């Protein structure tokens, strides 16, 4: 499961719609074991389309949970269209690219912060059904 | 439980199969009218024959939903982009507020008309779906679904909880006049 995911990814019990804490879920740096995949090609557009979308806070939350406490504290900004690209601007994207698209949680859990609920992650996918009564 | 690892592997391993899910999928993106490099939930993903294509068509980044695990263990040798989650349609969408630009189904959500899997009502299940799938749009977001009614009150009823819900759009029918070739497009958007 892809960092990204982690930045839109709740709780799915019905109770925690309304809450706060169904997002981000609490990520075990403990039992998260991290893969980093090199198959997906550096996608700037993507970037730009999905950057205002990012929840930079949660990001950080979950990049220190994961063993990564080297971003910068407020999110990157960006022109709003590629040809207006400087080579910093490039630099920040294909760092973007790195930690969002190509970091990746192959095992590992999860929690949510609301109602304590925890879920699993092998082969890098999540398990995300719920007992009837949730 | 509809399947298992030996019934998703000879789908997925099906020919006819594949050219068939591909065409609509195809046909589901034309309808949808995307930029490329969207940000895509595909729901009812199976083994990503689906999801392959919005990979290659479009360039965009997806997530995939599906029930079944023979399906999703199927997926993931298939060498995807997209991050597979093992997760049943009808409980909920469980993404926050307006992750998406768009959600594609194919194939997949005629499975809401079934009342075998859980103990809330199809109808429950059904307004849960699109009540959640409308706030994990963003605002203007579209929904195409292709899917398989087995008669006129199961599409007036899916109409009706999409409505319910604050879709607006409307029915495609391709070769309607071919009962055995026709097939039923849901193409909505949110507010
Ligand atoms: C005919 S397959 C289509 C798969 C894929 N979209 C394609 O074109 O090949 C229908 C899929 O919907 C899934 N499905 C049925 N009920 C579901 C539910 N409640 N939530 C998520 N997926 C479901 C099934 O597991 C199956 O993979
Ligand atoms: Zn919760």
């Amino acid at each position: 499961m892809k960092f990204l995911t982690t930045n839109f990814l709740k709780c799915s019990v019905k109770a925690c719609d309304t809450s706060n804490d169904n997002f981000p879920l609490q990520y075990d740096g403990s039992k998260c074991q991290l893969v980093q995949d090199e198959s997906i090609e550096f996608n700037p557009e993507f970037l730009l389309n999905i950057v205002d979308r990012v929840d930079w806070p949660a990001v950080l939350t979950v990049a220190a949970e994961l063993g990564n406490n080297a971003l910068p504290p407020t999110k990157p900004s960006f022109p709003s269209s590629i040809q207006e690209l400087t080579d910093d601007d490039m630099a920040i994207l294909n760092d973007l690219h790195t930690l969002l698209l190509q970091t990746s949680i192959a095992e590992g859990e999860m929690k949510c912060r609301n109602c304590g609920h925890i879920y699993y992650i092998k082969n890098g996918i999540p398990n995300l059904l719920l007992p009837p009564h949730l | 439980i509809f399947y298992n690892d030996s019934e998703a592997h000879k789908y997925t391993g099906s020919t006819r199969v594949q050219h068939i899910q591909a065409k609509m999928t195809l046909r589901a993106l034309e309808l949808l009218n995307l930029q490329p490099c969207s940000f895509i939930l595909d729901i009812g993903c199976g083994s990503g024959l689906s999801g392959e294509i919005l990979t290659q068509e479009g360039d965009h980044v997806w997530c995939g939903l599906d029930i079944s695990p023979s399906m999703l263990a199927t997926g993931l040798s298939r060498e995807l982009e997209g991050d597979l989650m093992l997760q049943d349609m009808g409980t909920g969408i469980p993404f926050r507020a307006g992750s998406f630009d768009a959600a594609i189904s194919i194939s997949a959500i005629q499975w809401l008309c079934n009342a075998d899997t859980s103990y809330n009502d199809p109808k429950q299940r059904l307004m849960r779906f699109f009540n959640t799938l409308y706030a994990a749009l963003k605002k203007g977001g579209k929904f195409v679904a292709q899917f398989y009614p087995k008669n006129d009150d199961q599409v007036d009823d899916i109409l009706q909880s999409a409505k319910v819900a604050g879709f607006s759009g409307g029915l495609v029918v391709d070769d309607p006049e071919s009962k055995k070739n026709k097939k039923y497009y849901l193409v909505l958007s949110s507010g």
